[PDB]
């Protein structure tokens, strides 16, 4: 087997600036002149595209923006200027010996001025009222960075026993991220208190936003 | 159009055999290699096996014992079959084609989700999702379903069958009490709605269920 | 002309090649010298012996330098093919340096050629003398093309010192020579048997004895190479010592990565030792 | 040893060696039954019939190519015998000078002349194909024996000088031996064979108008037994040339110009 | 130079049906197992398109309908089943030989049923008008077969000196044709006379189709 | 996104030279080769050359004398300079990239026309071309306008701007007195014309044209 290393784990870079992802092998990839070193690109939830063949050719039907170098054990991929596409995981495959190994990931990060989450609050609804349980779900939508937690207020009263997160990871067009969380609930306990509140901290206001509902 | 279909069980029970047909588009299996790599978050990528085009296979060497690749050329589907599944290959599978003269893969096809559990198949029960109140109301107003009560991945949630593919943030699901907990929500101008019909389409390719629900306000 | 002498300087083997020539060439110009007498009845005999024995150590000279010559398009290899042919002839010369020694015991134990003042006989001590004295300094135990020149010649001055010893042994019963001549030949061919076998082996195109094990482990090797179908007209073959020559044909997938089968290929069979190789890669029709 | 006999009737060239080897094999013991050089010759064309025996054998993991070399090995042999047979005619002629019982006054060598006449009128001749070098052979062998013959009745002539005739014999047979001993060692060296050296260049010229291809470099040809030709080479082509069509081309090209056996290897540039 | 000879020059085949094409090489072009042929595609005002190549092998991205057999001098390209997309032009090409060569193209035309063309007559405008010349346009709109004709009468005069005329190919979608006829004239050519008539004799219909202006 | 562009002069006056550059795009020259072909109306198709990796170039039998093919691979453009041009030089000349590993192209560019004549070139004269009488209107109204007066070939006739696309009939030029004309039709719905304005911009590449002509009826 030959371990492939990526560094950094993640990186984090601006709109239209060079971004470097490095390969590291423990054995020798090359052979005659010719490194079996090979790029590939995974985005949200579509099967990894191949970018770089042999560490030095682009595919073709990619953009000329990425760029590989490299031979031996040390492998560059380059991305130059990085666009908001390009917010993806990175793998790094070699073919010189069998079984065919991949590298840990990396993350591709699209720094961009912060933006203000549009905090939303929904109710649990009537039929689901009349499946017994009860559901409230906070929606952040649209902000910068991912650093953001949720309070939630149930008459003045703080709890986290039921508080239930999902993150998105970044979109290809604005580069922003969502954020949903759930809050379940049985019948009694919904019906006992009345007023539900979703708070939210968020870097670029220390006032935090609140969207609340009195059933 | 080079096309890369892949149909596989969604649940198989641990140690029993998993089973995932991979048909092809676009290209001969007479002149084309197709290997088959997985894809779990504890492993990250992982390397199965390749069948060439006479029907010489190699495979890794830790899944030597308990993996099986098939091909036939006439109706252009490779055949993957692993056995003694365990909790391990809980993985997205997927079948792709070899770049020609090359080690990569350039092609590959949408991975079926592959979950190794002892539960059951639980149908999704959706219930829409709409603002308390009818104020404060913008330009912009923030609407949803949310899906609770499946098992296993995936299910695939789409508003009015792809014509509002705008705005649309489903976000990732979550592990709770051996079940799973989906979120959707979509954003849609507020003289669009209540005005014009909203609709989610929930599907779950496991439970066969196409549950297609209507957003009504209060 | 003058160049050959800057080439008898390179090498320490065809210095001392040199000084066994000059040697001989004296011997026989003082054994000539002897016999322009009346004894020259056993004088002219070994006289064509060590002329022979000249002969043989001058093919070996030959061969020591034209060994080291460049290549050109005639000689695609190169001239080192000239040690194994020196080692092959060398090994002749014994054989029918044998048959002569025996013809020679024939007829000195049916006709009495005694009609001398033993002048030979303190001749042949200066022969074993020289024979002592080479086997003292040859004593030993692309590029590369040095390992039979030594054994040819050490195997040569080995017969001579037998040679030497015979007329001693004769010397020593009529104070039978027949039965040492029959001896010392039966010893000698021995001794040559294994260099006129390995000269064989190299010179009919046969698969290397420190190669032939390790070709198994090599084909099943690049068998198990990704997209390889067959293997196919594999020929392996000495040039001069070192140096293994291989060629091989593979018949691989209709897109088999041919830039690293090639690769991984040509790293098997260097780990083997096979220096020049040759893999045509033949991609197969589905 | 059954098997042999099989073979030796098998092989016209085999058919000969194999009574002619009988004729003398009977003339030593008619010599040995009157006596109450020759051995020599016996070896010499047992080794060319053991040489036509061993060389239509099949090939196994030690010898790749056959035994097709050892026809070669054999007019090298050959060659050398016919060398020192030369030398020692040499030595006994001037024994013969310096030092008469004529029992049948050796007229036994007429007919021994007649023998090597029926030699030379019946040896007269001008993977697989494996037989050219053995009829050469043993046709400047039994010219040689021929001289040797003549050598003794000049004798007998000038008695009514037999040392100048053996001088005579022997530097005119070596100077026969001479091409056949040039043309084994050229094969024995890996030479490029005389025969494919002059198409060569052109060869090389029509490979390297090939579409794709950049550079042409280690070719080596040499000769396997007589006809057949092994040819290594490789070639640096393009990054993304048909190496299909280079491969067939060159394949071509090479077959054409008399290579049976042909290696090329096919490198991919990096631009 | 190989020679590629393709039979037939022009094929007409139905939708659905089989289509063959044959190209035939004076000299061989098979070297060591594979043959070095391969087929195109050219439509209308577009470059070649490949579809074979080495005259057995599909390129990635065409459908599946076609199919190459053959070897040594001859070759066929079968269409299983025929769209009406498939209306081109195609061409054998050998890379056997250099100079690479092409075979002299064989058409494909779709056979439909038969469909009466839109016969329009446009009266010749205002701005060359100005300019000094006449020109008026006969337009035939979707009909099939390819063979029609026009008749220009004008007050019932027959004239074909200033006939001008031009053929479409078949379309791709609906496998028609289209004609335009246009007749100039000069300013008093067109200023003493009244009536222009074009008249459409096609085999659908033994009346021709009667479109005029009187101007 | 492989893409190939010419772009080369429209008009050669006889025995003057050629040239073409062709910009290449989603693949790079160091490591395919580009070849060149001509479509001549009656020669059919020719290959006139290839330019490989390293520079290495092949020529035509034919052309050897005349024709040069350089590369820079830095800008990723290829220039095809010819010199000697007659008549039967009048083609279609298309720059294709070298299908990897086989002697078949297979994406190409789209050709520049190649005229070789004395004749100078003329702007189109594009007159909207209207039915006489507004009478027996149907669902369906043909329209057009007419190209007249141009040299040398192409022209470029597109209605809206692309907008509409459907029942265009864009018919073959021809030569008359060393001059060109060619005749656009269109059907569009009778409640849309002429309620909506529809205008056809006509290109002229060599006498850079870009005249825009409204539709009037009468
Ligand atoms: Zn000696
Ligand atoms: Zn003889």
């Amino acid at each position: 087997d030959i371990v492939l290393t990526q560094s950094p784990a993640s990186l984090a870079v601006s709109l239209r600036r060079r971004a470097t992802i490095s390969c590291r092998a423990s054995e020798s990839v090359d052979g005659y002149g010719h490194s079996f070193m090979h790029w590939y690109q995974q985005k949200s939830g579509q099967p990894p595209k191949l970018l770089i063949y042999r560490a030095s050719n682009l595919e073709s039907g990619v953009p000329a923006r990425f760029s590989g170098s490299g031979s031996r054990t040390d492998f560059t991929l380059t991305i130059d200027p990085v666009e908001a596409d390009d917010a993806a995981t990175y793998y790094c495959q070699q073919s010189n010996e069998d079984p065919y190994t991949f590298g840990s990931g990396t993350k591709l990060e699209i720094k961009r001025a912060d933006a203000a989450p549009t905090v939303s609050i929904f109710p649990p609804s009537s039929e689901q009222l009349t499946s017994g349980g009860a559901s409230v779900v906070c929606f952040l939508n649209n902000f910068y960075p991912k650093d953001i937690n949720v309070k939630w207020k149930i008459d003045g009263s703080e709890r986290q026993n039921g508080v239930l997160n999902s993150w998105t990871d970044q979109d290809s067009k604005d580069s922003t991220y969502s954020m949903s969380s759930t809050l379940t609930l049985t019948k009694d306990e919904y019906e006992r208190h009345n007023s539900y509140t979703c708070e939210a901290t968020h870097k670029t206001s220390t006032s935090p936003i609140v969207k609340s509902f009195n059933r | 159009e080079v096309q890369l279909q892949e149909s596989g069980p969604g649940l198989v029970a641990p140690s029993q055999s998993l089973s995932i047909t991979c048909t092809v588009s676009g290209f001969s299996l007479t002149n084309y290699a197709v290997h088959w790599v997985r894809q779990s978050p504890g492993k990250g990528l992982e390397w199965l096996g390749v069948i060439w085009s006479n029907g010489r296979t190699d495979y890794n060497a830790a899944f030597i014992s308990r993996l099986s690749i098939s091909k036939d050329n006439s109706k252009s589907q490779v055949f993957f079959k692993m056995n003694s599944l365990q909790a391990d290959d809980t993985a997205i599978y997927y079948c792709a084609r070899k770049l020609a003269y090359e080690g990569a893969m350039d092609y590959w096809g949408q991975g079926t989700s592959v979950t190794v559990s002892s539960a059951k198949t639980t149908p999704p029960s959706v219930y829409p999702l709409a603002p308390g109140s009818a104020a404060q109301t913008n330009s912009m107003v923030t609407l949803g379903c949310l899906v609770k009560g499946y098992f296993p991945e995936p299910v695939t949630v789409t508003w009015n069958s792809g014509s509002l593919s705008s705005g649309v943030h489903t976000f990732p699901a979550v592990l709770q009490s051996d079940l799973y907990t989906l979120s959707s929500s979509v954003t849609v101008p507020s003289s669009t709605w209540p005005s014009e019909t909203v609709t989610c389409n929930v599907a779950h390719p496991a439970s066969s269920t196409k549950v297609d629900k209507k957003i009504v306000p209060r | 002309i003058s160049g050959w002498f800057r080439s008898i300087l390179s090498d320490k083997t065809s210095r001392n090649l040199f000084f066994f020539l000059c040697l001989n060439l004296s011997f026989a110009f003082v054994e000539l010298l002897y016999g322009i007498w009346s004894n020259c009845l056993g004088l002219i005999s070994d006289s064509f012996h060590m002329f022979f024995d000249s002969t043989a150590i001058l093919a070996g000279l030959a061969a020591s330098v034209i060994s080291k010559w460049r290549d050109n398009d005639a000689f695609s290899y190169g001239y080192v093919r000239a040690e194994v042919l020196a080692g092959f002839v060398n090994g002749l010369f014994l054989i029918f340096t044998a048959f002569f020694i025996f013809s020679e015991g024939v007829e000195r134990a049916l006709a009495p050629p005694d009609v001398h003042h033993e002048r030979l006989l303190l001749v042949s001590i200066l022969g074993f003398v020289v024979n002592l004295i080479g086997i003292f300094v040859f004593k030993h135990g692309t590029t590369g093309p040095s390992r039979q020149i030594l054994q040819g010649v050490f195997l040569h001055i080995l017969a001579d010192t037998l040679g030497s010893i015979g007329v001693i042994a004769s010397a020593i019963m009529m104070q039978a020579d027949p039965i040492c001549s029959i001896l010392i030949a039966i010893l000698i061919v021995v001794s040559v048997i294994p260099l006129l076998r390995e000269s064989v082996g190299i010179l009919m195109q046969r698969t290397p004895p420190l190669l032939e094990n390790s070709l198994p482990q090599c084909y099943q090797r690049v068998q198990q190479l990704q997209g390889v179908y067959s293997l196919q007209e594999q020929h392996f073959w000495t040039l001069c010592s070192d140096v293994y020559v291989g060629t091989l044909k593979l018949i691989v997938a209709p897109d088999a990565d041919a830039r690293w089968i090639l690769s991984q290929t040509h790293n098997i069979f260097t780990q083997a030792g096979v220096r020049q190789l040759y893999v045509q890669i033949d991609f197969a029709a589905m």
